[PDB]
């Protein structure tokens, strides 16, 4: 079956006319917008954001803690990640390839935070401890729905409505710039875009190391903020 | 507008104590992570364990690691266990060594009930967690208004404000060609319910009593009314000193 | 370091890419507004420029073979070449090859046909 | 009237290719169906209630694996209007019935017989479906 009309002769063509009129409307449109870019116009994306965008086994954390000691002095504050998991119905994030990855040579005193689902949930524990990270805390997220119902997630052995993060600590958390009991570990806020994530918990960080460069894994161009040092295959 | 209604939809269910015989079983040994308990029952399925812990204290974790399970007390079952966020971490761990796998959590998150009385009205008394919590309950869409994050929990921990209350829950498969029976669906991972910040750890009545009925609901077949048969498939640790639950074989620590 | 600026200045020409940040810029708001993909760095637009020093507007359909600009795509790539001209319609530039713009004065003066957004209508 | 109810916003012409591809194929191999790809823009559950529809009873499990006629079967439907036709389509008194059972109805029944201006897209891939769509039209005038 053929979209378009089959034969409607000059009948179609003045629709045509109409069309092409719209074309040109288009790109007259364009010619704004590019006017509008080029004349120093500031995006969304603020200040301090410094979006290392490569692969994190191609990327060398060597140079970054070297731009770390020569710029700053003091190397990683706060990290995070949330690699893409298993799934069982890429294929190299197999979590031991997630876990050899020296994150305990980018960190030395400072917090982390993980968040993943509970079918993952165990071997995110095994996934902090391994390093000297100790597994203190969590921050979890309850999924809401536009009204404000819970939303009706898929339930294996029991109806999966809320997302978890673990929390670690390594060296000294206490280096003046870290606060704690900063707020509560839970967060309630709408199911947005495929596995996106709360932007208060940056907030929550900002209350909890603020003046401190940060490290988020695996990020997208949503995650950028102030003071991130933000790395992700897609960011 | 909070929807707060559907929130609290499953505790406008109430539902809130057999006696010694084919129905309940009774046990009262002063050793419990030490006591056998294949000798109170085989092959059985739901099996809790009422752990309080706290960082002043009740169960010491270390503690925990000397207790045996051995296959002939179940070889398909579950485990429930609680967990304190004082004490977060280092009880994760041990229950592997014992020989079951991790497959899913629960969790109860406190909306602050001194929070929900002071939205409403915009150290407490058994009555002021018993039926306090029903006089929230009843006027549940006059706060709806409000903000749901507003009335959670703020106590004091190392690193946050501890809000929440949580349910290990371990299943091993231990025989070839055995399965078990499971309902899976029934209670949503999120469940929402006030309690007191005097013991946001400890979790009285109509709120044990949800737990009750949700694994009553999850394992109906561990089950068993005195008629059918007299020896439950169903054990139970660290009840409560009155309580003798149907189905469950008790044993309390005395 | 608390000079913050300063140091995400740093931090970015250390280990940017070139098409994020300039060599010694700023974020470069232009990469983040447009997608992953399709983007006009100055080597993009130098090099469409060559395009057009090659045969100038008319029947050049080797805008893609060239593979002047990353990934050429033919739309975009003749889209991309006409706010040099400064005019809707190419059709007073087929057949011939433009080595400068000489453009811009020769239709800014025609008020009524258009001079808004550095563009003439039609 | 309404003879062969109709889905909301499908043409004739998609119903008289999916009642050729029916009879070519046969009932519940969609995926062949989707295959062919003689019905673009179409999903597996509503061509499956289209079927519904076209075969003159709601129930297709006893309907299923089978080359028939859709319009005899309607048309033995109408031969059987006794029962209340809603939607023109017949709800089976059978309830649900097992393999077995299921499966010797099917054997007796064997027996007896603008689009992208559309999506709020932007200007380079509109204009891209633009363009060759108005070398496609002017085709298709050189042709006329
Ligand atoms: N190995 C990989 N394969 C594919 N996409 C990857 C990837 N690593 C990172 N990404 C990108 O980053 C995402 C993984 S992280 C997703 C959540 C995001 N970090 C957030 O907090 O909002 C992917 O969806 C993709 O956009």
């Amino acid at each position: 079956y053929l979209d378009r009309l089959p034969k409607s002769k000059k009948g179609l063509q003045g629709l045509l006319q109409d069309i092409e009129k719209r074309i040109l409307h288009y790109k007259q449109l364009f010619f704004k917008e590019q006017n509008e870019i080029a004349n120093g116009k500031r995006s969304m994306v603020p200040d301090n954001s410094i979006p290392i965008c490569s692969d994190v086994t191609k990327l060398n954390f060597q140079a970054l803690i070297d731009a770390q000691m020569r710029h700053a002095g003091k190397m990683f504050d706060v990290i995070m990640m949330d690699p893409p998991w298993q799934l069982s119905s890429y294929d190299s994030l197999s979590d031991e390839k997630i876990q050899n990855m020296p994150i305990q040579s980018l960190q030395q005193d400072g917090f982390i935070f993980v968040w993943a689902i509970n079918a993952k949930y165990r071997v995110t524990i095994k996934m902090i401890e391994n390093w000297g990270y100790k597994l203190v805390d969590e921050i979890t997220w309850v999924k809401k729905t536009v009204n404000g119902k819970i939303a009706k997630g898929h339930g294996f052995y029991l109806q999966h409505a809320k997302e978890s993060c673990l929390i670690g600590v390594k060296g000294d958390v206490d280096n003046g710039r870290f606060k704690k009991n900063i707020a509560s570990d839970v967060i309630f806020s709408e199911r947005r875009g495929q596995s996106q994530k709360p932007e208060e918990i940056y907030q929550y960080i900002n209350q909890l190391c603020p003046n401190g460069n940060y490290l988020e894994i695996f990020a997208r161009r949503n995650n950028l903020h102030d003071n991130w040092v933000s790395i992700g295959n897609e960011l | 507008d909070n929807q707060l209604s559907l929130l609290l939809k499953w505790r406008n269910d109430k539902i809130p104590a057999s006696e010694t015989d084919n129905k309940c079983k009774v046990v009262n040994v002063k050793n419990i992570f030490k006591s056998d308990l294949s000798k109170y029952g085989a092959n059985l399925q739901a099996l809790f364990i009422n752990a309080l812990w706290k960082v002043k204290e009740g169960l010491n974790i270390n503690d925990l690691s000397n207790l045996k399970i051995p296959l002939s007390l179940m070889k398909n079952g579950i485990l429930f266990i609680w967990s304190e966020k004082e004490i977060l971490g280092q009880i994760v761990e041990i229950m592997e060594q014992k020989g079951f796998t991790y497959i899913e959590n629960f969790s109860i998150m406190f909306l602050g009930l001194n929070k929900c009385l002071q939205s409403i009205n915009h150290e407490k008394s058994i009555e002021q967690v018993t039926q306090e919590k029903k006089f929230v309950m009843n006027n549940l869409d006059i706060l709806k208004s409000t903000d749901i994050n507003n009335l959670f929990l703020r106590n004091n921990y190392p690193y946050f404000k501890k809000t929440r209350h949580t349910l290990l829950m371990f299943r091993r498969i231990g025989d070839k060609n055995q399965k078990l029976e499971l309902r899976h669906q029934r209670t949503s991972d999120v469940v929402f319910e006030v309690t007191d910040e005097q013991d946001p750890s400890k979790v009285d009545t109509m709120m044990k009593e949800y737990v009750y009925q949700m694994i009553e609901t999850l394992l109906p077949k561990a089950q068993f009314i005195p008629g059918v048969d007299k020896h439950l498939k169903m054990m139970e640790l660290f009840a409560s000193t009155d309580n003798y639950r149907p189905g469950w074989i008790s044993v309390i620590e005395k | 370091p608390l000079d913050f600026t300063q140091y995400a200045k740093n931090m970015r020409k250390d280990l940017s890419n070139q098409d994020i940040c300039l060599e010694d810029g700023a974020l470069n708001h232009s990469y983040f507004l447009t997608k992953k993909g399709q983007y006009w760095t100055p080597l993009n637009q130098k090099a469409l420029q060559r395009g057009i020093e090659l045969f100038g507007v008319g029947n050049w359909k080797e805008i893609n073979y060239d593979e002047f600009s990353g990934k050429a795509n033919i739309v975009e790539l003749e889209l991309r070449t006409c706010m040099i001209l400064g005019i809707n319609d190419i059709t007073e530039y087929y057949g011939k090859k433009i080595s400068e713009e000489e453009q811009e004065e020769i239709k800014k003066s025609n008020i009524a046909k258009g001079k808004k957004e550095n563009k003439l209508k039609d | 009237l309404w003879n062969y109810t109709l889905s909301p916003g499908w043409r004739e012409e998609e119903v008289k290719i999916l009642k050729s591809a029916l009879q070519l194929f046969g009932i519940g191999k969609w995926k062949k169906i989707m295959e062919s790809g003689c019905l673009p823009g179409k999903s597996i559950g509503q061509i499956y209630m289209q079927t519904q529809r076209l075969l003159g009873q709601q129930s297709l499990g006893d309907f299923m694996g089978l080359q028939i006629d859709l319009e005899a079967v309607f048309n033995q439907n109408m031969k059987k209007q006794d029962v209340l036709r809603k939607n023109n389509c017949i709800i089976n008194t059978g309830d649900n019935p097992t393999k077995e059972e299921r499966k010797r109805r099917i054997e007796q029944n064997r027996k007896i017989y603008e689009d992208i201006e559309n999506e709020k897209f932007t200007n380079l891939e509109i204009l891209t479906h633009l363009y060759n769509l108005k070398a496609e039209i002017v085709r298709r005038l050189a042709e006329q």
